DNA sequence: CGGGCTCCTCTAGACTCGAC
DNA sequence: GTCGAGTCTAGAGGAGCC
């Protein structure tokens, strides 16, 4: 009998698998653990309800190679680490020369032997470096120069374009123009910077080059949070301070400073590769790559007065494997993310200038009121600048005709030369109003365009120009209150506030989403679009003027905020020799089309949780029908002949909490009230705990993910009443606080998954309870006493995630070089896990991903004592097999940018979503060939 | 009926109230436009073929009969889509039989009403049938731009799918004018249908290439009325200002003097500078039957004039002229000298 | 002959060479114009109109309609005098009242052989009679000194004067074509009889002020034909070479060709120079190429002014190869001074 | 007591630098 | 030798992600 079930009628793993992860020799929890359990039980009222019993699934594993499943993990995660930890150790064993006084100008690499000697190279060569770049900002992405330290010799290396003068290079970069590197182990401050500049990095086939980088291991060892990095620089400029002199910022003067204590950082003023030409570059040449040998030999002592301790404070294996695994990320491209690109600014300049046609007519409209002095009757524009400046003072005949032609133009050319007597400096519209005229921009500028153009309903101006109201009342912006509303008098909202003492009325600030202590910033957010649809919020003009600027505002809000950052993305293109025989083999291959990638430059370690950072593809927004360019990672399609296979997990930190909780309780899986109710439920049901939210409350199931969430970490009941009140406006304030009861002070059910956290949190050294990862210096008891209670707590659960991924790295990368399965690591979001594998191997990857996903769940069971592990969360629901990344594989990404979908606009089809008993079938269950 | 009395008085539409009902003017039977309708729909043409025509590589313009001889008499066009396509297969000389390109032309129509005539402008896009849609979801999004971007409202351009009686895709463009959404432009997607009927026989002389694949172009066609499309923007237009667009006044500017001799060659001067630089100019130096400052600058407003340009008694002291601009109703003192850059920036950056 | 089978080969002229003959294109039965023939009329209309319209206050567009309706059962048009005549009475409230004034418009009129449409530029001048004859030697010289600006042999754009059988001054111009000479305009002094035809009654409306007094002026027709005028520009700028003038050819430059790079530079180069109101032949599109002096043949059968070359050489140095269609004469010039150079060059002729 | 991140635009202050 | 136009930094508020 495959079907299993635990004291408590949980159904289990099945017999086999059991069998082959946890073997035999089990202890049982005992009468008085399983008597606790069911007494807990039935008084929450959950002993009794029945639950469904799920289909068995038998599997022939790989072959786990130590005695047990710990053993297993240290054995892979040990094979997979052990040269670069080698090449680490050669690092912290090196003793170089002093720099060259004399640096080569030549293209390429040069290496530099004793006494300063300059000997060119085609590549350094080396297992172990230290590496910095130096890019020409003014000129584009390509690399600049680059100075490399290794063991031996130095190696410094300059750019055809710092060398050669030219008219125009080539904008669409290649491999050709990238630093040439490459079981090798390179090491930076941001690594991932210099990693994106490499030639070989952006090939589809994958390399064994892994990337160390010093930021990392700085949150590793003696990190800092974002609060505590604000605390860090105003004290440089909470009652504990014991952990300032531990921690720094991740800005490498202040990690030397920290680590190493020498003299202090030698920055360059003049910052030439960010504000400065290609010939300053060049003039400056001997100083700035002095300054990047600088940077090298810095980072070069901090990583070895770091690497001891961060394998101190984390010893298990399979966090530096899941660290340099992390540091590989790779985003395939085409001519469609350029076409998206265009399509994206095109839409996005459209919609702006729709928006400034409206803009700029209510402003004209509103200069008339300055003739008659007419603005102190406007109770919008009574105190804006209606002043005006003075302007700034110190039948003819043939020859008849052509004569007094002559004498006309004469007389206008003399009159011309009268600009000798207007001062040089031209005065900007003296003879409109001072509001009107810094709303316009100056003839100076090439891009000038006529009108007011400067404006945006961001500013302070706009809603008193859209006669914006509020309840029948205009808008009023108060510089301590934010904005708000006048109530004429001399109503209850958000209570009165005197310091505007305006005479004969009142101010009263608008709603805020996040509370009275918040201010409104601009009436044109997201939160306000229901205010002006339901008639509380309205314009002077009326219609549909006033709610079309919030809709194009909602529409365009995350181009205009990533438009930089999704615009100068660093792409490579390959060239067709590049390009391997299956991809150009494939039916879908296009001869006019370009192959490129698209490198993350992730800070593998960027959080106190060691979570990763990545400025835009960690930001990414999915695909909305309202958003423009909201496809972003969308365009991110796999190559001819290969498929993104990737999957995420389900109810990740829930079931941390839970089974942290349980163990802490009594051994067994279920345990506690909320443990029994979070694996009670399927996700082919709708009867998950996060789907049961969003059925209890009317929210959506990613609210239901941020109340669940925001409850399980401290959490006030005004602000699960506050979120409930934003995401769903039927309730009244009275009616949400109901529900903030219902599930606040109805918990204890959650009460053993906070004695757990609060006993991780206060021990001395905290620590993983899965792989032993100890927490930053700078949080520590013994540096922070009671102070950063909720980061801590927190801190628990976000690392065992972190631990998650590891794991999850460390098993796909075993099973891809084992059984031979030709992909390789795409990117890796905060939980999930996206492959590139080629169109054949995918139903194997996934196969591999759903052993993965049960392997860590058995790890984290082991890990904590509890011996077994539910059939409820050992497998995937299912695993997305799809050409693009998206977030549902038949999402077709409808955007104002892509109205006709992918499918329409491009060639992308929608993909599949499959379970381990489909996976099993399509694959035999076997992850051979 | 504000609007067709202001446009009488200031030579948009021509003739009485009688003449001005709104169903001529949509037919086409009304009397013919003031100059200054001339002038703005002269500006709409050059903004379309500004548009259509010069910043495209593959189209070129076509000339196509007002008549059609045979069959028994000949008769008036009523499309201009007959005419591009009879030159598709002469054309496909000047690309070298590549796809896309394109034939266009702007011309006038005679269609049943009383013959209504209409100003119309037509382009055929010559397409392969593998982005045919394509194509049509482009010059959708492209001719929708191009009439909201001359538009105070575009929200009131608007489009709307369509399929014909062969169930060929298609779609039609509207203005929402205040009696109700009148057909401006519409665009079919009409296969090689027309070009076989047209050219029986072989279909090898139709043959474009498709990247390196020969093939029959699926026929894209585009027919826009300017007519209509001048009334549209006349309303968009319409303190009486007829708004319309920098680029679609009909007077750029009007100068004025406010020393009647040498005040007269300068404006003289003036006008000749402007004129050669490429920006019409209404001349109010010549008026007779002068009136105050106010009537004149409601004049000016009425007619769509840009800018009013002022030179005075101490414009010979220090060469600063006065210049009123339609929109904010205020008037800058700037430099004799400076007044052609500014007014060439004004037109160019719209 | 030749002339005719480079404009048909050139796209000057649309339709079969059998189809175009020298009686169709001169009564306008022929089947019409091809893409560069259009622009070349154009260019015609647009200098025309700056001629006449533009550099007067006293010349006004005409909006004629192609047909007149009511009882001669409309027709097509012949000529735009009647249009002109008919918004006389208000073109004088335009003008306020004043004299004189005129009414020039380009358009199609409608001739009889089968159906023959001609492209005609007229000009209905109204003047009282105390200036008429000044006005009509006025605009007979600056109508010549017009057709003659662009000529490369302004001796065969000819002028005589011409009575017709009612008795009134006229004057025809002229161009000598190889076979003969043509009428390609025409000037006559009609007077006021039209305009008291078409308004019998009531000379109060019509009356006009000539200075202080009110008259009612005369009609003054100047009557061209600009397929003609193109035809005649044709034939005067005709090593097989079309040496249009600057102002009226419809090509400019011709911009020809790493693939990828070259066209890169060609295409920033092609959108500044047509952003600068310079129009350019696109020849960098054709992956095809030919030789240097094949290309060089048929931009000088097309009327270019400047072929433009960008090649490997151009990335390092940024210089441009460029031929001169009048001279032949080939140089090395950077490719950011070539948009002054042709502005430039363009504005001295 | 939600946590951990990312970055933008706008406004104010400080500063400087040139023009008269 | 005073003072207005750039310049730069910073802080606040908004908005993407998990
Ligand atoms: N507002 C949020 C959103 C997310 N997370 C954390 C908790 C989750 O464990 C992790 C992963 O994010 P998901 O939203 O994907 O969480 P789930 O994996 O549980 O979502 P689901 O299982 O429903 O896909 O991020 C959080 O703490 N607070
Ligand atoms: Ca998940």
């Amino acid at each position: 009998g495959q079907l299993r079930h635990n004291p408590l009628d949980i159904q289990m793993l099945s017999r086999g698998l059991h069998e082959q992860i946890f073997g035999q020799g089990g202890e049982m929890p005992g009468e008085a653990a399983v008597r606790r359990s069911v007494e807990h039980l039935q008084k929450h009222g959950l002993w009794g309800q029945p639950a469904v019993p799920l289909p068995d699934v038998e599997l022939r594993l790989p072959p786990l190679y130590g005695d047990n499943l710990d053993q297993h993990f240290r054995l892979l995660a040990q094979k997979q680490s052990l040269p670069y930890l080698e090449a680490a150790n050669l690092l912290l064993q090196a003793q170089l020369p002093p720099k060259p006084p004399a640096w080569a100008w030549a293209e390429g690499w040069t290496r530099y032997g004793p006494e300063g000697e300059a000997v060119p190279v085609a590549i350094p060569e080396e297992r172990a470096l230290v590496f910095d770049v130096e890019v020409c900002l003014a000129e584009g992405t390509c690399p600049t120069l680059a100075v490399a330290i290794s063991p031996s010799a130095w190696y410094s290396w300059c750019s055809q374009r710092l060398v050669e003068e030219r008219y125009s290079w080539t904008s669409q970069l290649s491999p050709a123009d990238l630093i040439p590197l490459e079981e090798q182990l390179v090491v930076g401050h941001n690594v991932s910077f210099d990693r994106a500049h490499i030639r070989e990095q952006y090939l589809i086939q994958g390399s064994r080059m892994r990337f160390l980088d010093t930021m990392s291991m700085h949150m590793a060892i003696s990190g800092l949070s974002s609060f505590q990095r604000s605390l860090w620089i105003a004290a440089k400029q909470i009652s504990s301070w014991d952990w300032l002199d531990i921690s720094s910022v991740n800005s490498l003067a202040e990690v030397h400073r920290l680590y190493v204590g020498g003299p202090p950082l030698e920055k360059e003023p003049r910052e030439l590769f960010v504000k400065g030409t290609m010939k300053d570059i060049r003039e400056n040449f001997q100083d700035l790559m002095q300054y990047c040998a600088q940077d090298v030999w810095a980072t070069h002592e901090v990583f070895q007065q770091q690497l001891p301790l961060f394998l101190e404070r984390c010893p298990h294996p399979v966090t530096l494997a899941g660290m340099l695994e992390m540091g590989v990320s790779y985003l395939p491209v085409n001519q469609n993310w350029e076409r998206y690109l265009a399509e994206a600014q095109g839409t996005y300049e459209e919609l702006q200038r729709e928006m400034k046609k409206s803009l700029m007519d209510l402003t004209n409209d509103a200069c008339q009121l300055l003739s008659g002095e007419r603005y102190k009757e406007d109770p919008w524009l009574w105190d804006l600048e209606w002043d005006l400046q003075e302007f700034k003072q110190k039948p003819c005949s043939e020859e008849e005709e052509f004569q007094q032609d002559v004498m006309a133009r004469a007389c206008l050319q003399k009159l011309k030369g009268t600009t000798e007597l207007l001062p040089k400096r031209p005065q900007h519209l003296p003879g409109h109003p001072g509001w009107y005229r810094k709303l316009c921009p100056r003839l100076d500028d090439p891009a000038w365009t006529p009108g007011p153009s400067l404006l945006s309903l961001q500013m302070r101006v706009t809603p008193k120009l859209m006669a914006l109201t509020w309840d029948g009342f205009p808008l009023h912006y108060s510089e301590r209150h934010g904005w708000g509303y006048l109530v004429p008098g001399r109503h209850h909202g958000n209570g009165p506030y005197n310091d505007v003492d305006i005479p004969g009325c009142w101010f009263f600030k608008l709603p805020h989403k996040d509370g009275n202590s918040c201010n409104v910033g601009s009436p044109f957010a997201k939160d306000f679009l229901p205010k002006m649809e339901d008639g509380t919020l309205q314009a002077g003009p009326g219609g549909a003027s006033g709610p079309r600027a919030l809709e194009i505002n909602k529409m365009i809000s995350f181009w205009r905020n990533a438009h930089k950052r999704i615009s100068s993305q660093m792409v490579v293109w390959l060239p067709r020799s590049a390009l391997p025989r299956a991809v150009i083999r494939h039916p879908d291959y296009d001869e006019e089309g370009l192959y490129g990638a698209i490198l993350p430059q992730v800070v593998t370690a960027g959080t106190i949780t060691r979570r990763a950072v990545e400025p835009t593809w960690l930001t990414a927004s999915n695909a909305r029908p309202d958003r423009v360019g909201s496809e972003l990672k969308a365009m991110v399609q796999a190559p001819p002949g290969y498929t993104l296979v990737g999957a995420d997990v389900d109810s990740q930190e829930l079931w941390i909490a839970a089974v942290l909780g349980d163990a802490h309780f009594a051994g067994m899986h279920g345990c506690t009230a909320f443990g029994w109710m979070t694996l009670q439920g399927r996700k082919s049901r709708g009867t998950d705990l996060h789907s049961k939210t969003a059925t209890t409350v009317g929210i959506s199931r990613e609210h239901a993910k941020i109340f669940n969430y925001g409850r399980i970490y401290g959490a006030g009941q005004p602000f699960a009443e506050r979120l409930l009140m934003q995401f769903n406006h039927r309730l009244t304030q009275q009616e949400a606080a109901e529900k903030a009861q219902q599930m606040y002070a109805a918990t204890g059910t959650e009460s053993e998954m906070f004695n757990k956290l609060e006993s991780i949190a206060t021990s001395d050294i905290p620590r993983t309870p899965v792989l032993g990862c100890c927490i930053s210096r700078a949080l520590e008891p013994s540096a922070v006493q009671e102070e950063f209670m909720t980061s801590r707590v927190n801190w628990v659960v976000q690392s065992s995630a972190v631990d998650y991924l590891h794991l999850m790295l460390v098993a796909m990368k075993w099973l891809f070089e084992e059984f031979a399965i030709d992909g390789r690591f795409c990117i890796s979001i905060h939980d999930e896990v996206r492959y590139l594998v080629r169109e054949e191997d995918r139903y194997r990857a996934a196969l591999a991903l759903q052993i993965t996903n049960l392997l860590t769940r058995c790890m984290f069971a082991y890990k904590l004592g509890l011996n077994d592990l539910p059939q409820s969360v050992a497998f995937f629901s299912a695993v997305d097999i799809d050409r693009c990344l998206r977030k549902e594989v038949t999402m077709d990404c409808k955007t104002p940018s892509n109205p006709t979908g992918m499918e329409r606009r491009y060639g992308i089809p929608q993909g599949e979503a499959l379970d381990i008993y489909q996976i099993i079938e399509l694959t035999k269950g076997s992850l051979e060939k | 009926e504000a609007l067709l009395e202001i446009c009488q008085r200031r030579h948009f539409l021509s003739g009485s109230k009688q003449q001005l009902s709104r169903d001529s003017l949509l037919s086409g039977c009304h009397p013919g436009f003031g100059p200054l309708g001339v002038e703005l729909r002269k500006n709409l043409a050059a903004e379309w073929w500004t548009s259509v025509v010069v910043f495209r590589e593959q189209v070129f313009p076509v000339d196509a009969l007002h008549h059609k001889p045979g069959p028994t008499s000949g008769k008036l066009r009523e499309n201009l889509l007959h005419g591009a396509l009879e030159h598709y297969v002469n054309c496909l000389d000047l690309v070298n039989k590549r796809l896309p390109y394109g034939l266009a032309q702007i011309g006038v129509c005679f269609h049943p009403v009383s013959i209504g005539e209409k100003t119309e402008a037509s382009l055929v896009w010559f397409t392969p049938p593998r982005t045919s849609n394509q194509w049509l979801d482009f010059w959708l999004r492209h001719r929708l731009q191009w009439w909201r971007k001359f538009a105070m409202s575009p929200s009131n351009f608007s489009s709307s799918d369509c399929q014909d009686e062969e169930g060929r895709k298609g779609n039609k463009l509207y203005y929402n004018f205040p009696w109700g959404k009148e057909l401006i432009e519409t665009l079919w997607n009409l296969g090689d249908h027309e070009l076989l009927h047209m050219y029986p026989g072989n279909v090898s002389k139709l043959h474009g290439r498709d990247g390196r694949k020969n093939v029959v172009p699926c026929v894209l066609s585009v027919n826009g009325d300017l007519d209509r499309g001048m009334l549209a923007y006349l309303y968009d237009s319409f303190r009486k200002v007829l708004k319309l667009h920098p680029c679609l006044a009909p007077i750029k500017v009007a100068l004025d003097v406010g020393p009647t001799l040498e005040l007269r060659q300068v404006c003289q001067g003036l006008f000749n500078e402007l004129l050669e630089n490429g920006i019409s100019v209404w001349p109010g130096y010549l008026e007779t039957m002068q009136s105050s400052l106010e009537q004149l600058y409601s004049k000016y407003d009425e007619m769509s004039i840009l800018f009013t340009v002022l030179v005075t008694e101490t414009t010979l002291e220090n060469g600063l002229i006065h210049l009123r601009s339609r929109d904010t109703t205020m008037k800058e003192m700037m430099h004799i000298s400076k007044l052609k850059d500014f007014l060439i920036k004004y037109i160019s950056s719209a």
